[PDB]
DNA sequence: AGTGAAAAATCTAAAGCATCACCTTGCTG
DNA sequence: CAGCAAGGTGATGCTTTAGATTTTTCAT
């Protein structure tokens, strides 16, 4: 038993279907806070966080705070029951070390109970440091997707500049090096469009395309992303889950023996 | 042109200046002289007129221990073909065109093997176009062969237009051959002259040729002069010796026995003396010691020497490769030329050869021909496995320390490697090829070096020459071929035996197995017994019923054993390991089938033959399995745009050059760059280019050709019986010899039994060459149809006694050479006999191979076989034959086999079985030691072979098996805690050989390019620019997230300074955040437990995951069709079906409409 | 001379397209009172047949009981052709061995026209009585789809449980299990989401899901499906087909033993 | 000095989106009159055709002829990344190495500008004749793009044949054959979903259909799309854009010779 | 401790297919 | 006037495959 309670269950299913390819394998803590992961990729290089506040949700029932070690490749087959209305109900576990997953349809009629068992996954802990970021970027996530998309097919690097007249995403590789700028919006309103860009210093930092490729494939999880670097930092890569949820990207910062500059 | 011809002369004069000063006296004398042919190379000696002309001079030795020489000219030729009644104009143009060029130009008939209707009577008229001189006929070769080339293209569209419409003069000229031919081949071929024989040398005066006539009836063979010389270059660590600046310090050789040791003083502080070496009596040398302060004055030492001894035989280790340009250039460094004081010389093929010695290399003889795994054909291997010793080994990386602080040790690794060559010469390799040789008509350098496919060309060679039979000419690799659907081709081949492993485990005699049973297959055996066994006595004895008493009470003894066996029809038994190898199924099938490559004709070809009665009895059907890989451009798409890449004209190869229409490309380029094309424009329009198709066809064999192959074959595995009897008589009369302790009559008989010996073994080993021969191209027997024939029929056998031992048992493991199987010890195999034969009075038949040997009698005898009985009046007489003959093995102890990771595809060639007394028996194609491999799966798996024989059941074996799985894996997951550092550090690393500079891969990125890389970035570039160097290394773990390629770490950065090292490892660790420098940390450890996991995957766990036993050790992993073929096997809710489990309603099938 | 004229389209589209992949050969049968598909799967586990019944037909006429052996893993491409409201002519012979297809546009401008070829077949039939059956539920289509098919990625057999509290969906998998519980629904307004169940005793059938995972497919031909079952028989799975005819699938469940201890 | 706009994005995209998986090359050729891409395939047995008018850029002029040969692959790769919705705008100079492409937002916020190498090939116009077709037929894109996949499973080559009733499409294979008829749908106040004939004399040409297949991708461009055909001339595709010039796609008949009939 | 070339087998990225979720839109209560 | 179902569209896991690459296997 012991799933966390929510009348909806699109963002339970989507978060570990963008999740499912960088981390196949990773651990879950419960506590007071709410739901918490924090993974890393494969190859060990980036971090990422998801933060889902019990507070965010509708309301909650835990026993203590508990690491779960459930894997998220398989795992993230059965979730498909659940749409983007199903009803979670949540209750404490006792003794067993089954995990269930209960699905409940709007109509209130049919439940389905999904039984896991639980292996034992050993993972790291260390602390994030937070500093004061020299840019930060927020830009809706959508046509994020779709020009990283088609600028890093073409190439395998990327180098991204915070400037006032605007951001840079040079894309080094084979084929060519091509680049979008993005200026400050200042006709538009509605925050579904505009992008902003809060940046104090300039700064050059450089990635993987395939990185940032796989990263942004949570777009309908999310509807603007945010970029915080500073001088030679890892990127920040922030979605917000409406007010309830957050993710962070901490892939670490693959800057050249001075090669930027 | 007089410069060449000076120039020649010159050579000849140094040649035979040579000769006479290493004893082969000319000869020149009149009257009779007894010798032993030694060698044979063509060199120009001038005729009586003063006039240039190619003579072979032969190397004669004589038992007293002189030798000499003796030149013989004639005439080199080839054949052409002529068009009908076109035969004296031809001879007559080329020999005005040539007048003092050609000698003589006449017609002779020679039957051929492609005419038809040719088996009545009627022989193709060729003509001999013969030269003074060998350089003559390089020069009409080369300025005949394009102009019969594009006479062959043009007549054949000739042919081809004329065909589809009905249904430098140089026209007669069809097609010329035997050009490749050598000139010394030729006449050995001729005038039947082979090597290791005894010839009455005639010679009377000057004017008349020499005279030789074949005299075998001295049957003792003399001793030529044989030397083994090896060298060792003053080598600086982790370097290419340099063939410039380093220079011989130590080399000795083996003269009969006799050793001589040749050192230098300014490399070797001290001097050294004479000693003797002894690890078993039959090999024992005294070095004799030469000492000299120069180096130039000890290469005049060994001239001077060798020119005292004049040996005929020099033999060395890798001496067209090492040995011989290295001393080369070293003495044209210090002004003595090789060309002068020895004779060898740079030839054509990167070969060395001297006019008058033998230059011999016994790695290429272990390698191609003695049959040892490829992993181990270096010379102290062959002296550990062969001569069965340890061979005195050294590290070459480290010599310079004891080159002059230990000067002994240096001495007895080089007298040793010099020893071991030597014994392992004259022990197998000279007696084998002199045995070889007396029917391949060659010296002993060509047909060292040939492949086994030109040495049965050199007998079919002389066999064909015997028959009367032109020979064919090397196959032409015509491109743009089309087939009857009419696409182009990218690969076709035959199919091969399908090698499989049908299950897998652990079979031994002690451990009960399981016998699943059908009983109708013994009521069979019940009723056939009587005429299994009669047909065992009559066959395999050779001896009728009639001489046999106890017949009918071993035949009721088989009944009483095989009633027993069938009452349970459900065994858990213990069985006996029964290796049913007919052995060597290739020539068998060619001697029981009559497969001849000169007819072997199709539909439409076959009426040729004239004796094609209705009553059909030369049409030998048989079906084998063409694939092909194709692309589906058919015949109007590819005409098409063969037209359309005709329309424009070609990019020339040279730079800046003229435009070249579409006649005159060569046929390789505009085949590849019309392949380039069809590849992508086919990609776009079929969804699909490579296209495989495995079809059946059948293929008729002629019965009725002269036949020269299968007559070689069959009589030449009868010499083979008949020297292999000869040698049991023999071995029998040398252990009466060594018991009675006499002296020369021992010495005659062991002189006479390791001849019959090596005739033996070269014949067993040509035999099972025949087949490599006819298996691949480069030869001019070349069909695919025997290929095709030999190994679907092969692999029809072998897959019949599988369905026919699968009803009596587990057949165990399947092959192209031979089943093995497990059979019920209540199956009778061995018992005493009674007959009449008071010489022979025991038969001991197994029944098995009595029952297989009388089911191939019945389905796969030749009853269409023809052959000649008089040739005047076309008498072909219908017999049947077969010699399939299921030899069997006895009963064996052990049996392991594995099984691959992959489903559908199963392993080619892999098990392994154990001797009864408690050794290892039998490996094949398998992973217990191979170049460029870890070294520690080989030692892990050689242990868990050895230790393997303790055990009562299959749960008692595989733990017995997971106790040593269990020891390396607790040893291998302490991360090599208390065991040498040294012995894992050499355990563990990697070699891969890298040549060619650098641009020969071009732009690409492997693992021995990054640790090329790697050098290059370490100390240097002149590390990697050098060729022909091996680079070892380790794969690492700490630069995650790079491919395979690029964390291969060399093991260069662990041969520094250690602080440098720290730096080159901080350098391609891309940070510099840590603070350790272990070694065993570094190492990529998961790495090497995966592969170790791997091996015994292959090896143990799966094999027992196709039984149904418990998995062997649960340390490990499987592979996830296996765990769900695991899980869902024990489930008793697996399968209920609707057509038994409910009643259904009858049979009806559907009609037309 | 067999013609058979249908207005709704789509349904014949679905019925060949929820059993192209279960099926090699196609054993229709055609008779005066309805078009049977007497075919026996390649695998030879289960059986279904499809009963078209002469009331749906908008002009449906025979001759006889004639048997059409066309092979049908090449049919669920020209059943892939016609948009989803056509109008199917389905026609054959007594003497022509050809079939034919037409189909006709709502608006009349796309009419298309299907030939073929026809060979014979060589296969059993099975034949099943009429007898009756312990626990009848009837279930919406798209939540058996739900259940059914999702059900069968973290599982590979199932157990279908009939007690007096409801029906149940034990299906148990390599990692984990799922227990499907259902609830008595009584006070419905409309059949679509209405779930009622006829009760005799409590039985309880294994079976392969993977091929109820073929089965499933049939989800969009009717919105109810009834699900009948007794112990140690074959279950129907019957599609009431919008008064077409209708389709029944006879799956053989596996017998119980106590393998538990 | 070369400054091309253009309001709409759309066309531009589709163009070239269709022009990619045919031709992995091009041959620009900026004139006076306009921007032409006259290129082979790799076949080299069909032709394309991009013309580009001048007057129909809103800013469009030229100083001199330029022949710049760029491949075809890289620049549909690389202008992916806006919509169809964007203002693109090409950017040049008289003897450029590297054009930039300059993509503004509708809102003028995401701007681009994106580069690549340039290289230089062998530069042809061969003849293009508008010699007086014998059949012109032009139907909805959707329509004939759908028939062009319908038929493309069935086999690999489609009989065509234009009569005074319409058009009629044919495809034979081991699935049978199947024809499917158009008569014109003048009955409807609609020339986009309409489809219309002009007809000279009756022909039957066989066509290859990976090359429909591929020429069909273009379904975006128009709302319909008329090709004209005529005995042994090459089927023109003219791809109609209402902002300017037009597409070309010609194709040489493939009609099989008397090798096997 | 040769090389040298074919080649059958093996490894890896590109393309074809059907499927899943979403966007747009027309009909009706 | 909005709710809901139907049709079109683009993203995506999966399987097939085509070209590079590697070890084998016999040729000198
Ligand atoms: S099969 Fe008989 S008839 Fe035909 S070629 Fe051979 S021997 Fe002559
Ligand atoms: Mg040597």
């Amino acid at each position: 038993m012991f799933e966390a309670r929510l009348v909806q269950g699109s963002i339970l299913k989507k978060v570990l279907e963008a999740l499912k390819d960088l981390i196949n394998e990773a651990c879950w803590d419960i506590s007071s806070s709410g739901v918490n992961l924090q993974s890393m990729d494969s190859s060990h290089v980036s971090l990422v966080q998801l933060t889902l506040r019990s507070e965010g949700f509708d309301t909650y029932r835990c026993d203590r705070n508990l690491a779960m070690g459930v894997n998220l490749t398989s795992m993230s087959k059965i979730l498909k029951c659940a749409g983007n209305e199903d009803i979670i109900t949540l209750r404490a576990e006792d003794n067993a070390d089954t995990l269930a997953l209960v699905f409940e349809a709007p109509n209130q009629e049919k439940v389905s109970d999904y039984e896991m068992k639980l292996m034992d996954l050993d993972v790291e802990q260390l602390g994030i440091p937070e500093q004061e970021y020299s840019c930060v970027v927020k830009m809706p996530s959508g046509e994020f997707a779709r020009i990283c998309r088609d600028l890093s097919h073409i190439g395998d690097a990327v180098v991204i500049s915070c400037a006032k007249d605007g951001v840079k995403f040079s894309a080094s590789g084979e084929l060519g090096n091509g680049n979008i700028k993005l200026s400050q919006t200042s006709n538009v309103d509605k925050e579904e469009e505009a992008v902003t860009i809060e940046m104090n210093e300039p700064v050059q930092l450089t990635f993987a395309l395939r990185y940032l490729n796989f990263f942004t494939k949570a777009t309908p999880l999310s509807s603007t992303v945010t970029l915080s670097m500073s001088a030679d930092v890892p990127l920040v890569v922030e979605y917000k889950i409406a007010d309830m949820g957050h993710l962070k990207y901490y892939l670490a910062p693959k800057i050249e023996d001075e090669e930027g500059s | 042109s007089s410069v060449s011809a000076l120039k020649r002369l010159e050579r000849s004069q140094w040649t035979d200046k040579m000769d006479l000063r290493f004893g082969f006296e000319r000869l020149k004398e009149p009257g009779e002289k007894t010798g032993w042919l030694i060698n044979m190379h063509p060199t120009e000696i001038l005729d009586e007129d003063k006039r240039l002309g190619s003579a072979v001079d032969y190397y004669f030795i004589q038992d007293d221990g002189s030798r000499f020489k003796v030149a013989l000219p004639y005439k080199p030729y080839f054949y052409i073909a002529t068009r009908k009644g076109c035969e004296r104009e031809v001879s007559s143009f080329l020999s005005k065109k040539f007048q003092g060029k050609i000698a003589k130009v006449e017609t002779v008939p020679k039957e051929d093997l492609d005419l038809p209707n040719h088996l009545v009577g009627l022989k193709r008229n060729y003509i001999r176009l013969s030269f003074h001189t060998v350089e003559d006929l390089v020069k009409v070769r080369k300025e005949i062969s394009p102009a019969v080339k594009k006479n062959r293209e043009q007549d054949h569209a000739s042919d081809a237009y004329t065909a589809l419409l009905s249904s430098d003069q140089l026209d007669n000229i069809v097609d010329m051959r035997e050009y490749d031919v050598p000139y010394h081949i030729r006449l050995s071929i001729d005038l039947k002259i082979h090597v290791a024989h005894w010839y009455n040398v005639r010679y009377r005066g000057n004017a008349f040729p020499v005279e030789i006539t074949r005299r075998d009836d001295l049957v003792e063979r003399p001793d030529p002069v044989v030397l083994a010389f090896d060298i060792e270059t003053t080598k600086l660590p982790l370097k290419f010796p340099d063939a410039e600046t380093d220079q011989i310090m130590m080399i000795s050789y083996m003269i009969d026995g006799q050793g001589y040791l040749i050192t230098n003083r300014e490399i070797v502080s001290e001097d050294i003396e004479d000693f003797e070496f002894t690890p078993k009596p039959e090999y024992e040398g005294p070095f004799c010691v030469f000492n000299e302060p120069d180096e130039a004055h000890l290469i005049q030492r060994w001239f001077e020497h060798v020119q005292e001894t004049k040996p005929t035989i020099m033999v060395t280790y890798n001496g067209d490769f090492f040995d011989w340009p290295f001393v080369e250039a070293r003495a044209a460094v210090h002004g003595l030329s090789m060309q002068q004081e020895i004779g060898f010389q740079k030839d054509s093929q990167g070969e060395y050869k001297a006019p008058q010695c033998i230059h011999m290399d016994c790695l290429r003889w272990v390698k191609r021909d003695s049959y040892l795994p490829v992993g181990s054909h270096n010379l102290k291997a062959a002296a550990k496995a062969k001569l069965g010793y340890d061979p005195v080994e050294l590290d070459p990386e480290d010599m310079c320390r004891m080159a002059t602080e230990q000067p002994q040790t240096l001495a007895t690794y080089s007298v040793s490697d010099a020893v071991a060559t030597y014994y392992l010469y004259m022990k197998y390799v000279h007696p084998f090829i002199f045995a070889l040789c007396t029917i391949i008509p060659m010296e002993p350098d060509e047909v060292l070096r040939k492949g086994s496919g030109t040495l049965c060309e050199a007998l079919l060679m002389v066999q064909a020459f015997h028959a009367n039979i032109i020979f064919p000419n090397k196959q032409e690799q015509e491109f743009n071929k089309l087939t009857d659907d009419g696409h182009v081709l990218d690969s076709e081949t035959y199919v091969g035996g399908h090698v499989e492993a049908l299950e897998s485990g652990v079979f031994r005699s002690d451990i009960p197995c399981r016998f699943r049973m059908n009983p109708a297959a013994f009521d069979f055996l019940l009723q056939r017994v009587e005429k299994t066994l009669r047909h065992a006595l009559e066959e395999e004895e050779k001896v009728p019923v009639e001489q046999v008493t106890n017949f009918e009470e071993v035949c009721d003894e088989i009944k009483s054993k095989l009633a027993s066996l069938k009452d349970v029809p459900s065994r858990i038994e213990c069985p006996l390991i029964y290796h049913l190898d007919v052995g060597a199924m290739y020539p068998n099938i060619i001697l029981t089938n009559r497969l001849q490559p000169s007819a072997m004709v199709d539909e439409a070809t076959c009426a040729a033959c004239d004796f094609n009665k209705p009553g059909a009895n030369c049409q030998r059907k048989m079906a084998w399995q063409w694939r092909g890989e194709f692309m589906p451009a058919s015949r109007s798409e590819y005409h098409r745009i063969q037209h359309q890449l005709e329309s424009e004209k070609f990019p020339p190869l040279f730079p800046e050059g003229p435009a070249r229409a579409f006649h005159e490309l060569s046929r390789e380029e505009q085949a590849k760059y019309e392949k380039r094309r069809l590849a992508d424009y086919c990609r776009k329009a079929y969804k699909k280019i490579h296209i495989t198709k495995v079809e059946e066809r059948l293929t008729t064999i002629c019965q009725r050709e002269n036949s020269f192959y299968v007559d070689t074959v069959r009589a030449f595995r009868d010499r083979r019986y008949e020297f292999k009897g000869l040698h049991k008589v023999w071995k029998k009369k040398l252990s009466a010899a060594v018991e009675v302790g006499d002296a020369a009559e021992v010495k005659r008989c062991k002189n006479m039994e390791v001849l019959y010996d090596s005739l033996q073994l070269a014949h067993k080993c040509i035999l099972n060459s025949f087949y490599g021969y006819v298996m691949r191209k480069g030869a001019r027997w070349y069909s695919m149809e025997m290929a095709g024939i030999v190994c679907f029929t092969g692999a029809n056998i072998i897959t019949q006694a599988r369905e026919l031992i699968e009803q009596i048992g587990r057949p165990l493991e399947l092959d192209t050479d031979g089943i093995w199987c497990v059979l019920p010890n209540s199956f009778p195999e061995n018992f005493v006999f009674k007959t009449t034969n008071v010489k022979k009075p025991k038969v001991t038949i197994s029944y098995p191979g009595a029952m297989l040997n009388i089911m191939v009698k019945e389905g796969f005898t030749n009853d269409q076989y023809q052959e000649l009985a008089e040739p005047s009046s076309l008498t072909y007489v219908t017999r049947s034959e077969n010699s399939i003959f299921f030899e069997v093995d006895g009963p064996y102890l052990a049996m392991i086999l594995p099984a691959s990771k992959e489903e559908g595809k199963k392993l080619k060639k892999r098990y392994a079985v154990f001797n009864e007394d408690g050794s290892l028996a039998e490996l094949k194609g398998f992973e217990v030691k191979r170049r460029g491999e870890l070294q520690l799966i080989k030692i892990f798996q050689s242990s868990v072979f050895e230790a393997f024989l303790k055990g009562s059941t299959l749960e008692e074996v595989y733990g017995s098996v997971a106790k040593v799985a269990d020891y390396w894996l607790d040893v291998l997951y302490s991360k090599a805690a208390n065991m040498p550092d040294s012995e894992l550090f050499e355990l563990i690393s990697e070699n891969r050989s890298m040549s060619r500079k650098l641009e020969d891969y071009g732009e690409q990125k492997s693992t021995s390019i990054s640790t090329a890389k790697r050098l290059a970035e370490f100390l240097g570039d002149q590390m990697v620019k050098d060729a022909g160097l091996s680079c070892r290394y380790i794969i690492s773990r700490k630069p995650e997230g790079s491919p395979v390629t690029e964390r291969a770490i060399p093991l260069a950065i662990f041969q520094a300074e250690p602080t440098v090292r720290k730096h080159f490892l901080r350098k391609w660790l891309k940070s510099s955040s840590l603070q350790d420098f272990d070694i065993r940390a570094i190492l990529d450890w998961d790495y090497y437990i995966e592969r170790l996991g791997s091996a015994i995957q292959k090896i143990i766990t799966i094999p027992a995951a196709l039984q149904q036993v418990k998995n062997p050790v649960p340390r490990v992993k499987h592979p996830d069709w296996l765990h769900k073929k695991l899980l869902e096997k024990n489930d008793v809710y697996k399968q209920k079906k609707i057509s038994e489990l409910f009643t259904l309603e009858g049979r009806r099938q559907v009609t037309m409409a």
